[PDB]
RNA sequence: AGGGGAUCGAAGAUGAUCAGAUACCGUCGUAGUCUUAACCAUAAACUAUGCCGACUAGGGAUCGGGUGGUGUUUUUUUAAUGACCCACUCGGCACCUUACGAGAAAUCAAAGUCUUUGGGUUCUGGGGGGAGUAUGGUCGCAAGGCUGAAACUUAAAGGAAUU
């Protein structure tokens, strides 16, 4: 796959786990 | 001149840059953080005791097949799980 | 070149070369000799003057500055020291 | 190359070029050997008695080669004055 | 700006010598350069060297023979002694035969063979052969 | 196509570079020749070689073309080769006794021996 | 690698250049990385001048043409054989 | 050293003046050559008729020193001098190879053109250069008919001329072949010029 | 049968030139390996390996044979012979006629001793042929010859007895290691040893005074 | 957060093509594209080439400046002032043939003066993934920016050229 589409997954992936941590915290 | 420091006043900024360079070997870095000590399974020995839980039946990787036999172990000394695979032929049904 | 002479080279040579670059760097420049038109007031002033240098006793400009040598008044004497 | 006991030692005796102190090298394969014969006071070269000089293959891929044979000849009095120093 | 004046000059004479030139110029012209240049002509590693003495640095104009194979300095001159003098010696040198390595010693500027003959040694300036 | 293989080129510029007395310009005379002088297996063969020495007589007829040298380009290389037109080559002559030249090249031959009509303008 | 000396076009010690639209497919390049085309063509077409003369009022007269300069984009100018690859040899030349 | 004969005789320098010898190339030269004299306001070089004269009667030491007269190759790619080769080795012997030169007749073995000189007296570098590589291959001195433009790599001997235009090189090869002769002594008077028009040397156009 | 067709050969067979020595310092060209194993008799041949490689074509995978090879008498003289061919022996006979042609002297020395026979290179030298870099330093005596065993038997043909070898670069490549170590010895003869400083007589090329019996 | 918001125009709305088309193609169309006061500190931000200083094969053209032309033209046929041509020089963008050399090669007048190893100096990297991830800190309204692993897995991942 793409670097920059792999790199925008991370980005996706990221702020799905801040949130998570977010809520939980 | 090669990038990097040539004065007789500059031994602390080779040492300094030697010192950086230096954690990129493998062996430094295992060896300084223990790595073997804390998070390798033998605790850094070469051998370790432990005891049967069940047998095992992974495949085979590229160009072969064969079932290995297998064997799951739980270290008593780490109380870890640990994969081992007997050396010799047949004796799967040796061990119990 | 295998073999030339650096300490007498050609004049032509070193006059074409810059001034920085010859065996001993001097100042290719030189001064001047100025006749004012009705007086003499004779005086010496420098090819790149950058100044309107006048007269000193009158309101002739003996030279108008330039980037390179400097003007001088087309009815001033001009003579090489 | 010499011992204690005085005897030559070492073969292959080697050359220099004469426009610069090089060694030719056995295995160079761009220097050739100039010669020039000699007349005696009429016009005709004498067999046997030409002068040699040395061009080695470097100054030849420079491009230096002509002017060191003419600074060569007007030393040796072959030439007269083709070649100056101020140049 | 201008770091090592030795090091510019023998790497001057060292390009002047892959051309094939006969001649070269130095431009910094400094004390250790015409003591370098002396330890040069009195073992014959090069000609006869002349200093353009002009009100400032000046310059020097050197003919050269086609016997200077390498001349390199050591930029930093580490205090060498007697007992590893023979190891940078035959570090830097081709062999023991031929090639001299000069030095700074409390008397003065020479090769490492007349340093040795004097029992003094210094500052390490570089190696000629 | 009815282009000529190189063999047969071969025997022809063979036969043209030895044999031009004995080559005529009638294709059934030469052919004949050819029969009798070239061991040619097979008729046909020779045949085509007898064609094409008939076509480069033919075209040869007008001028020499190519790597030929039929024992009368030699000739005519050797005696069509000194021409010198008396004093027509362009020395000491076709002027007034005098050599025009440019003014940097009259100076150069007054610095040299000189014993020259100089002419510079 | 390095298939040329001149990475996209003559652009050295420049940086950032205007950039233009291509004439046919719209594609946004820059101004020197337009292969530009100075087209100097007739608006009256061949074989049609003679038509044209003594149809025309007035006589001689007219003779006129057009100018016009097309920024043709690499994929474009490969399309339309404006330009034609050729050898590693070849493409030093002019 | 020369027993004062072989000087700047003034027939040979009107000659060379009347051919036009010393017009050289546009400004472009190489600094290896410094035989150039001044330079005319149009653009033309000129090239000092001494320099030239005694680089002539180097190059016909170089030729005359040879034993074996076969050994001197001469070769010329222009048309505007096949004639002047052609008669230069019928007056000195040697080989002419003008026209097109096939490669490998130096170094390869196996080609029927086989013939190692002892010097060559190619004329225009450029145009030679092939020349210039087999014979260095082979270890063969170089004398070049060189030019301002001209390169001046691998050559021993460099002859300053006007390679451009049939009259000049004729002479030149004509004078060589005349002092190469005086040399080798067939011509007994050396005073007295060639019993030979230098006409002949230059080719003819059609 | 041999009809030289280089002057050189006929020069040679004459019995004119006997010695090596006398075309190795002129650096005449020599390119019949008949004239090498006639003026030295004593050369012995030796092959490393046979490197299969191969080619791809339209309809398969041509192979042929890269066979290197070594001559030289242990006495100073060396040469390699790099050829590929079809078959392996053909390409043994051709590598050892390059490795003929391509005799190169080796210059020997002492290490500072001055007491006997040379016994190593004069100078450190030091050999590139592609991304290898052999580096020839002297020894004392009875250091030997410490080297792979494809430079140790090079330099054991050469006749050395001590030196002191450095590698760096893919020593895998064992042609490119012959060829470097080929390299510096043929670079050793480069240095200017101060015996040499001396201004010799210049001497003459054979064919100019043996010209009668060349060619012909 | 304001003004403006003519064209283009991520989202979206339709009509095509296709077994499927949430895209490539046709028409609209919000944010945006423009401007003011503040954040964002990023990119193939490339010349994938650190800065300063000395030397080294040539050739032409060009930009800015300087000097000399028994030079040309423009003027007031002729002074100035300019615009041209010839020669030289300094500082730049660069270009062409070659390799004394470097490089694994592509190529480089610097990527040279590095196994004949040392001009001064800063930064970065030690097999490929994991991973520019988690965590610990720091800046930012936000998206994110800087520093930055380990566990585990593999024997090939790669670069240049040849058929």
């Amino acid at each position: 796959m793409r670097a920059k589409w792999r790199k925008k997954r991370t980005r996706r992936l990221k702020r799905k786990r801040r949130k998570v941590r977010a809520r939980s915290k | 001149g090669k990038g990097k420091p040539r004065g007789l006043n500059s031994a602390r900024k080779l040492r300094v840059h030697r010192r950086n360079n230096r954690w990129a070997e493998n062996n430094y870095k295992k060896r300084l953080l223990g790595t073997a000590f804390k998070s390798s399974p033998f605790g850094g020995s070469s051998h370790a005791k432990g005891i049967v839980l069940e047998k095992l039946g992974i495949e085979s990787k590229q160009p072969n097949s064969a079932i290995r036999k297998c064997v799951r172990v739980q270290l008593i000394k780490n109380g870890k799980k640990v994969t081992a695979f007997v050396p010799n032929d047949g004796c799967l049904n040796f061990v119990d | 070149v295998l073999v030339q002479d650096l300490l007498h080279p050609t004049a032509a040579s070193e006059a074409r070369k810059h001034k920085l670059k010859t065996l001993v760097q001097g100042p290719r420049s030189y001064f001047l000799d100025v006749k004012c038109p009705g007086c003499l007031n004779i005086t010496t002033v420098f090819s790149h003057a950058q100044t309107a240098v006048t007269c000193e006793s009158c309101s002739t400009i003996l030279c108008t500055p330039t980037g390179g040598k400097a003007k001088l008044s087309e009815g001033t004497s001009f003579r090489r020291k | 190359m010499e011992n204690d006991k005085g005897q030559l030692v070492e073969l292959y005796v080697p050359r220099k070029c004469s426009a610069t102190n090089r060694i030719i090298k056995a295995d160079d394969h761009a220097s050739v050997q100039i010669n020039v014969a000699k007349v005696d006071e009429e016009g005709r070269a004498i067999p046997g008695e030409y002068v040699t000089y040395a061009l080695s293959g470097y100054v030849r891929s420079r491009g230096e080669s002509d002017d060191s044979l003419n600074r060569l000849a007007q030393n040796d009095g072959l030439l007269k004055n083709v070649w100056s120093y101020s140049r | 700006t201008r770091s090592s004046v030795l090091a510019d000059a023998l790497n001057a004479i060292n390009n002047a010598e892959k051309t094939g030139k006969r001649q070269v110029l130095i431009r910094p012209s400094s004390k250790v350069i015409i003591k370098f240049l002396q330890v040069m002509q009195k073992h014959g590693y090069i000609g006869e060297f002349e200093y353009i003495d002009d009100h400032r640095s000046g310059k020097i104009v050197v003919q050269l023979n086609g016997r200077l194979n390498k001349c390199g300095v050591i930029s930093p001159r580490f205090n060498v002694k007697i007992g590893d003098i023979e190891k940078w010696t035959a570090n830097l040198l081709p062999a023991r035969q031929f090639g001299y390595v000069i030095l700074t010693t409390s008397a003065g500027i020479m090769d490492h063979e007349e340093a040795r003959r004097k029992h003094v040694s210094g500052k390490i300036l570089g190696f000629v052969y | 196509g009815r282009v000529r293989t190189k063999t047969v080129k071969r025997a022809s510029k063979a036969l043209i570079e030895r044999y031009y007395p004995k080559l005529t310009l009638d294709f059934q005379t030469n052919k004949r020749l050819c029969d009798e002088i070239a061991t040619i297996q097979s008729k046909r063969l020779r045949n085509k070689i007898a064609g094409y020495t008939t076509h480069l007589m033919k075209r040869i007829q007008k001028g020499p073309v190519r790597g030929i040298s039929f024992k009368l380009q030699e000739e005519e290389r050797e005696r069509k080769d000194q021409y010198v037109p008396e004093v027509s080559a362009l020395d000491l002559s076709r002027s007034n006794g005098v050599l025009n030249v440019d003014n940097q090249t009259s100076d150069l031959v007054k610095s040299l021996g000189l014993k020259l009509p100089l002419s510079v303008i | 690698p390095k298939k040329r000396a001149s990475n996209g076009r003559n652009k050295k010690g420049r940086g950032h250049v205007k950039p233009v639209r291509c004439v046919n497919c719209s594609k946004s390049i820059p101004k020197d990385k337009a292969i530009k085309r100075m087209a100097i063509r007739n608006i009256v077409e061949a074989a049609a001048v003679r038509d044209l003369s003594e149809a025309s009022v007035y006589p001689e007269y007219a003779l006129p043409k057009t100018y016009n300069k097309l920024h043709y984009c690499v994929s474009c100018a490969i399309h339309a054989r404006i330009v034609r690859v050729r050898s590693r040899e070849d493409r030093k030349n002019r | 050293s020369l027993p004062a004969t072989f000087d700047l005789t003034p027939e040979d320098a009107q000659l060379l003046l009347a051919a036009n010898t010393h017009l050289g190339a546009r400004n472009v030269q190489v600094h290896q050559e410094p035989y150039v004299f001044n330079a005319r306001p149009d653009g033309v070089h000129v090239i000092n008729v001494g320099k030239t004269w005694e680089k002539l009667v180097l190059a016909a030491r170089i030729i005359a020193a040879i034993p074996n007269p076969e050994d001197v190759v001469a070769i010329s790619s222009r048309t505007f001098g096949q004639r002047a080769v052609l008669k230069f080795a019928a007056h000195t012997g040697a080989t002419p190879i003008a026209g097109r030169f096939t490669p490998g007749s130096f170094t390869n073995y196996i080609t029927r053109s086989f013939k190692e000189p002892r010097l060559v007296i190619v004329t225009d570098p450029r145009s030679d250069a092939q020349a210039i590589k087999e014979a260095s291959y082979v270890n063969i001195p170089v004398i070049a008919l060189t030019d301002l433009d001209s390169p001046s790599e691998f050559v021993d001997v460099a002859i300053p001329c006007n390679n451009r235009g049939k009259h000049s090189i004729g002479l030149i090869w004509y004078l060589l072949a005349r002092e190469v002769l005086r040399l080798r002594g067939a011509l007994v008077d050396r005073t007295q010029p060639w019993s030979i028009m230098p006409d002949l040397y230059f080719y003819r156009d059609p | 049968g041999w009809v030289p067709v280089t002057k050189l050969g006929r020069l040679v067979k004459a019995g004119k030139i006997t010695t090596i020595e006398e075309i190795f310092l002129h650096s005449l060209p020599v390119k019949e390996f008949q004239i090498i194993d006639t003026l030295l008799p004593g050369l012995q041949d030796e092959v490393m390996n046979i490197k299969p490689v191969q080619k791809q074509t339209r309809a398969g995978q041509r192979t042929r044979f890269k066979a290197v090879v070594v001559v030289g008498d242990s006495n100073g003289h060396v040469g390699l012979g790099i050829k590929t061919a079809k078959e392996v022996a053909g390409a043994i006979r051709a590598g050892i006629i390059i490795a003929k042609l391509s005799v190169i002297p080796i210059r020997r020395g002492y290490w500072g001793t001055n007491l006997g026979q040379p016994h190593s290179l004069a100078t450190k030298t030091t050999g590139k042929c592609g991304s290898v870099t052999v580096r020839l330093i002297p020894a004392p005596r009875g250091s030997g010859i410490v080297a792979s065993p494809a430079v140790k038997k090079l330099l054991q043909l050469a006749g050395v007895e001590d030196v002191y070898t450095q590698s760096n670069g893919k020593t895998r490549t064992l042609e490119n290691t012959l060829k470097a170590a080929f390299v510096a010895i043929g670079n050793t003869y480069g240095f200017l040893t101060p015996n040499l400083w001396a201004e010799q007589p210049l001497p003459v090329s054979p064919l100019d005074i043996y010209s009668d019996e060349a060619s012909a």
